């Protein structure tokens, strides 16, 4: 049909809009979760070049 | 260069149709045989694909005398769209017809409103190049530490049709080549009917960093056939001996480690790429 | 032109269910990849904890 | 009268559906590229997130090492 | 009828919108990837440079109790 034509499009078309929007909410989390992650991981090199220092002084004194 | 044609164009209004004048050329040149020409001309509108009409065929002369009409039913709100072609063509009885030479007249730049008639230098057409065979989107993924090499499968365009009064059944083959040796044949799903598939599979492969320069990879999309061997539309390939946009991309994979890049490639026909492979 | 309008028609949505794979697949890496930085953030958590406990008693041994 | 308007609103409207189409038609395959160098990037940061993965666990390892070590000083 | 041609146009108009919004989506989308792979990259330098101080640690702790 035609009219069929556009209503089965028009179908696709809003089905593949609520898919990406949950995907996009999902990318959002995602996003939340990699800002976390990021500061996360800007703490723990720095603690980990503190224990280098920390682990720097107790060899150099012990040893 | 090398010719002239007298052309005249008007619009009849009440039967909405387009009147063509082939009237005469002039300054042909000498083919085929020494002297005068056989020409005959080919007149037709585009994008139309509709008959093209051609002129009476005149013994041995470079200025010819045609003095013939024709009409093409055409709306004029789409004439506008529309161009018209006209090609001056050389008649060969034992041999092709070599076009001497046409040109294009866009519609929408001609003044309907008064008769037209004008001389114009004919033009060196251009020419097909080849046929139309398709696009492949594909990223590629190169890790020199592991030696893994992923290359992910994305999607084509504008593949060529195969299977009679259908569009086709396409499904890529991906080779793993060297010195002339398959090495590895990995293969994704088949998408039926389509000529736009979208397949996002990703491979991968062993692939030292000592003999990146010295491996080939033969990407084959071709078409599934429920019956028989599978035809295979077209192929493009990266690596050694790899050309323009292969050795690109392929170089692009090497200054990009442990990076993905995705890129677009032109399909060639399977017997100018198998030639390719020394 | 009609033909041209239906036949716009039918290769959009065609393009749009292509889209419609795209988006399904998008979606569930994007689900995975959120398993996995909740899994890396876990472990990020951890050693954090080590980091500080191994530290703070590499401090505490000065002397 | 309004006759001969009416048709040629009619043919204005379905200039303006095909018209229509076309943009469709290049909002799609714009929407299309956009999908593909999103699924990229998402094998790329897929990847990198792998190595993040394997980078902590190997981070778990060697400060367990020198927590046994600590623990051997203690 | 010009009703059915102008309900016709409307609903392709209609479709129209739809497939912009989806467009918008779809960019949007491949945006938000972009910046998220930015910041991932970030995250992977702060977990080389992280692997690094934790290797050097290691290695001066096992040192330490030779
Ligand atoms: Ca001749
Ligand atoms: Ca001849
Ligand atoms: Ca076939
Ligand atoms: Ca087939
Ligand atoms: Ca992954
Ligand atoms: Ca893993």
């Amino acid at each position: 049909g035609s009219n069929r034509r556009l209503q089965q499009t028009q179908a696709q078309v809003d089905e593949v809009v609520d898919i990406m929007r949950v995907n996009v909410d999902k990318v959002l989390e995602r996003d939340q979760k990699l800002s976390e992650l990021d500061d996360r991981a800007d703490a723990l090199q720095a603690g980990a070049s503190q224990f280098e220092t920390s682990a720097a002084k107790l060899k150099r004194k012990y040893w | 260069k090398l010719g002239k044609l007298q052309y005249s164009l008007d619009y009849d209004f009440q039967n909405n149709q387009l009147l063509v004048g082939i009237i005469q050329a002039a300054e042909l040149p000498a083919l085929d045989m020494g002297g005068t020409s056989d020409p005959y001309v080919k007149v037709f509108l585009l994008p139309d694909k509709k008959k093209k009409f051609e002129t009476k065929v005149h013994r041995k002369t470079l200025n010819p005398v045609f003095n013939e009409q024709f009409t093409f039913k055409v709306p004029y709100s789409e004439l506008g769209g529309k161009t018209l072609v006209m090609a001056v063509y050389d008649f060969d009885r034992f041999s092709k017809h070599d076009i001497i030479g046409e040109f294009k007249v866009p519609m929408n730049t001609v003044d309907f409103g008064h008769v037209t008639e004008e001389w114009r230098d004919l033009q060196s057409a251009e020419k097909e190049e080849q046929e139309k065979l398709g696009d492949i989107c594909f990223s590629l993924r190169y890790v020199p530490t592991a030696g893994k090499l992923t290359v992910v499968i994305l999607e084509a365009k504008n593949l060529k049709k195969m299977d009679v009064g259908g569009l086709s059944d396409p499904y890529v083959k991906i080779h793993l080549m060297q010195n002339g040796k398959r090495l590895k044949k990995k293969k994704t799903t088949i998408k039926k009917n389509t000529l736009n598939p979208y397949y996002n599979e990703s491979f991968s492969f062993e692939v030292p960093f000592e003999q990146i320069q010295k491996v080939q990879v033969v990407v084959t999309v071709l078409d599934y056939d429920k019956i028989g061997k599978n035809d295979a539309i077209g192929k493009v390939f990266v690596g050694y001996n790899s050309t323009g946009a292969e050795l690109r991309h392929w170089s692009d994979m090497l200054a990009n480690p442990r990076r993905p890049i995705a890129q677009w490639h032109t399909l060639q026909v399977e017997e100018e790429v198998d030639a390719m492979l020394a | 032109r009609e033909n041209e309008m239906d036949e716009n028609l039918e290769q959009v949505s065609g393009i749009i269910g292509n889209l419609r794979h795209m988006a399904l697949d998008m979606g569930n890496e994007i689900d995975t990849q959120n398993r996995q930085i909740d899994r890396i953030m876990e472990k990020a958590d951890s050693n954090k904890t080590r980091i500080d406990e191994a530290n703070q008693r590499a401090t505490k041994m000065l002397g | 009268n309004e006759l001969e308007e009416m048709q040629r609103r009619a043919d204005q409207l379905a200039d303006e559906s095909l018209e229509s189409t076309r943009r469709m038609l290049q909002l799609v395959e714009e929407s299309k590229d956009a999908g593909i160098r999103t699924l990229v990037m998402l094998d790329e940061q897929g990847e990198q997130l792998d190595r993040v993965e394997e980078g902590m666990n190997h981070i778990n390892q060697d400060m367990k090492e020198a927590e046994k070590n600590l623990k051997d000083l203690g | 009828a010009l009703s059915e041609i102008e309900t016709r146009h409307s609903e392709i108009i209609k479709l129209e919108n739809s497939i912009r919004e989806l467009h918008d989506m779809f960019m949007d989308m491949a945006m938000l990837v972009e910046s998220q792979g930015e910041m991932i990259d970030r995250i992977e330098y702060n977990v080389e440079h992280a692997v690094d101080y934790v290797e050097r640690a290691v290695s001066d702790t096992k040192k330490a109790v030779k």
